[PDB]
C-alpha cells in the first residue's frame, strides 16, 4: 500500500519497470511510504486514494532518489564520463521534505509530556468521617 | 543536450570489393575534437598530390542508437566520417551498473 | 511573552476555523518539547508598571 | 491542476515536449504547484486562472531546475565536456522563492498557538444559587 | 506588461532576438517584472510608461543574468575554452539590486504588526444607566 | 516552564487516546536523563505579579 | 529471527543469494536485527510477523550497506572506474534511522534515574510505644 | 559486481602450426577501454584490403580466474580478444599483503 502508485513513478522517470525491476520498485515505494507515515504520524487507510499531492510528490522523490542512487555515492568516473552528486539526505528526505511531511502535526510541532511526582491523590479525604444529620434530601 | 543530426550510410563489402553504401537514416551525436583541454593535429599523407587532410576525433552517442562500426557519417557541414572500430564503455559502471547513458564512438574525418 | 523560533512551519494544515484550536496543554506538569535541535524557546521582558 | 501551463513552461525553456516528455513535464508542474500551494497556504481553485504573477514564475523555474536536473548533481564531465552547477536547492524552491510564496502568509510570518491548563471553566458558579425576589421583569 | 522593454535588453545585450528566442526573452522579462513588483510593492500600473529608471536597470540587468545563465553554473569547460562564473543571486536580485528596488518602501523598511489581547471592547459600558434630568439641551 | 529541544521526535508512537499518558515521574530525588548530547533543557521564566 | 525476510533483502538488492552468499546475508539479517532490537529496546517475539513496516525498511538499508560495503570504504578506484561513497553511518543506523528506531520509546526519550540517600525509613517508628486503651474495635 | 560473461578457448598451437582451440568455459571479466579519462586508438595495418581495425585494452577479473595467455575469448556481443601476456598484479600489496582481489588481463582485438 504505497502513497504513490508505479504508473506515477514510471512517468516521473520516464521509464518502465519490467521483470524483477518492477518488486524492488515496488518494494521501495513501501520503504518510502512507511517513513513517511512515521515521520508525518497520518496512516493513510487508502494509501493511494486520499494521499496528499505533496505527501506524493515527497514519495515519488524519495523513491527516485533512493533507485537511482541506492548506495549513495559522491562521485562516479568511467573513462571519460564523470559525474559528481550533492550530499545525500541523512535518511530518506531532505529537510525541505521532512518539513512537508510534518506538515500534519498540530501546535507547530509542540508537544508536551505531563509529569507526575509518583502521588495517587485522595480528593475524598478528609470527607470519609462526614454524618448525615437532618432531614435528607 | 545540443546534440547533432547526422546521415548514417550502412553497407556490406562484398568479396569483390564494391562498396554498398546507402543512406541507413539518422543519428544525433556530439561530436569531440579533443580528449581533454586540447585539439587533435590534421595529418598529410605527403605522397599525394593533392590538398586532402587527416583527421581522427570522437562522437559521444547516447547508448543503444542506430549507428555501428564502418558506418559513414555525414554532418550538415558536409565534413564526411567514418566510424571505426566499435562503441566504447557501451557498458554500466562495474561497481554499481549506474549507465551514463553515452558511449563513444571513434570517427576518422574521410574528406 | 513565550517566543519560539525554528519550530515546524507549514502546520495545521492551512489553519482553518471552526475552533480547531486544539489549545496545547502547558500545566505546572507539562515539559514543553520540540524535536528540532535548533528550535529556541525563550520570554520577553514585561513592563516594571512603578514608575 | 499546475499553477503554469505547460506552454509557459515549453516557451520558458524553449523546447517541445512530445510523447513521454510531456508526461513527466506536466507531473513536474503539478509536483511544484502542490509544493507552491502547501508553502503559500493558498489552495488557488482555479490553478492557471487566478494564479499570480509571481507564483507562476516560481512554479516555472523550480519546474525547469527539477526537468534539467533532476538528480541535484554538482558536476558532470564528458570527455573535453565539462559544467559545474551550484549549490541545489534544499527542496525545491531556493530561500528567495520561498519568501515569495510565503508573501501571502499575514503578520509577516508570525503565528501564535493558544495554550490551555486543562481547566474546563465555570464562570456561571457562584451565580447558581439564586432566588429571584420582587416583581420579576 | 514588462517593466522594461524587449528593445532594450536587445541594446544592452547587442543582439537580436528572433522567433522561440523573443517569446522566451518576453517570457523572462515578464518573470523578472513580476518579481520586481513582489519585491517592491509597488504595481506599476502603466509598466513601460512611469518605470523608473533603476527600476528598468535592475529589471534589464536580471533579464540578462537568467538569459544567458538560465541553470545557474559556476563553471563551463569545452575543450580549450574554460569559464568561471561569480556566484549566483539567491533568487534574481543580487542584495544592492534588491536594496534598490526596495528603495520604495517607507521608514527604512521598518514594519509593525499590531496585535490584540482578543477583546473586544465596549467604551459605552457605563454610561448605559444615565437618565437625563434637566432641560433638554 | 520546563523547555526541552533536540530530543527524539516521533515517539510515543502516533499518540493516542485511552489514558497512554505515563505520566513520566519526576520527583525530588529523579534525575531527568536524555541520551542525545544535543540535547537542551531549561526553563523560561515567568511574572513576577509585584506590580 | 531476523526482522527481515531475505526474500526482502534479494527484492531490494534485485539478486539471489546462492550458497555461502546465503549464510552470510543471513548473519548480517540477524546481526542489523540485534542492534535493531537493543537500540529500540523492543524485543519482537515473532520476527517477521509482527515487526513494522519502517523496522524493516531500516533493517533492510543497514542489511544492505552492510553487504555491498563491509569494510567501509570512502573511495574505490579499479583502472578507469571510480567511485567516492558519502560518510558511513557511525553503527549500522545514520541518525534518521536511529530516531526512527527510537519512536517506541515513551516520553520523547527522556529517561529518569531515582537516587537514594542510602537511608532506609522507618515509616512506623514512633508508633511502635502504643497501648490500647478503651473498647477495642 | 556488474561483469560480463566470456567465452575462452584454450589449446595449443603445435610443431605444425595448427591452432587446436575448443571451448574451455566461460569467465567474467571488466572490459576497461582505456587506461584512465581516454580511449585507446583503434590502428588499421594500410596494407590489408580490407577495413579490419586493431585494438588494445585491458580486463579486470578476479584473481584465480580460469583464464590464461593466449586465451581467445569471445563476448555476448559477437566481439573476440586474444589474450596476450599473463596477468598483471596477481600479487599482494608489498607492504601489507592485501589482496585487491583483481588482476588485469591485456587484450588485443582480433576481429
Amino acid at each position: 500500500a504505497g502513497l504513490a502508485t508505479i504508473d506515477e513513478l514510471q512517468t516521473l522517470m520516464s521509464t518502465v519497470f519490467e521483470d524483477d525491476a518492477l518488486e524492488q520498485a515496488q518494494l521501495v515505494l513501501d520503504i518510502v511510504s512507511s517513513w513517511a507515515r512515521v515521520v508525518s504520524g497520518q496512516m493513510w487507510p487508502d494509501a493511494p486514494a486520499n494521499v496528499p499531492d505533496d505527501v506524493r510528490a515527497v514519495v515519488l522523490q524519495a523513491s527516485r532518489r533512493e533507485l537511482k542512487n541506492p548506495d549513495r555515492v559522491i562521485s562516479r568516473q568511467m573513462g571519460p564520463f564523470n559525474v559528481q552528486y550533492s550530499q545525500p539526505p541523512d535518511g530518506f528526505f531532505y529537510p525541505a521534505e521532512l518539513a512537508i511531511l510534518k506538515r500534519f502535526k498540530r501546535s507547530g510541532g509542540l508537544m508536551t509530556v505531563s509529569t507526575s511526582r509518583g502521588e495517587e491523590g485522595r480528593p475524598w479525604a478528609g470527607k470519609t468521617a462526614y454524618i448525615r444529620y437532618g432531614d435528607g434530601l | 543536450m545540443n546534440d547533432e543530426t547526422l546521415t548514417v550510410y550502412r553497407g556490406a563489402t562484398d568479396n569483390k570489393g564494391n562498396p554498398n553504401k546507402q543512406v541507413h537514416g539518422t543519428v544525433k551525436g556530439v561530436f569531440a575534437w579533443g580528449p581533454g583541454t586540447s585539439t587533435n593535429k590534421f595529418g598529410r599523407d605527403r605522397n599525394f598530390k593533392g590538398e586532402s587532410s587527416s583527421l581522427t576525433a570522437e562522437l559521444y552517442v547516447k547508448r543503444g542508437a542506430d549507428l555501428k562500426a564502418r558506418d559513414r557519417i555525414r554532418r550538415a557541414n558536409g565534413e564526411e566520417y567514418s566510424v571505426v572500430g566499435h562503441a566504447a564503455w557501451d557498458q554500466g559502471h562495474p561497481f554499481d551498473g549506474f549507465d551514463f547513458g553515452y558511449m563513444v564512438f571513434q570517427v576518422e574525418a574521410v574528406n | 511573552v513565550k517566543v519560539a523560533t525554528g519550530i515546524d512551519d507549514l502546520s495545521e494544515d492551512a489553519t482553518p476555523e471552526e475552533q480547531q484550536r486544539a489549545k496545547l496543554i502547558l500545566a505546572q506538569d507539562d515539559i514543553l518539547m520540540h524535536g528540532n535541535h535548533e528550535a529556541k524557546f525563550y520570554t520577553l521582558p514585561e513592563t516594571s508598571l512603578d514608575g
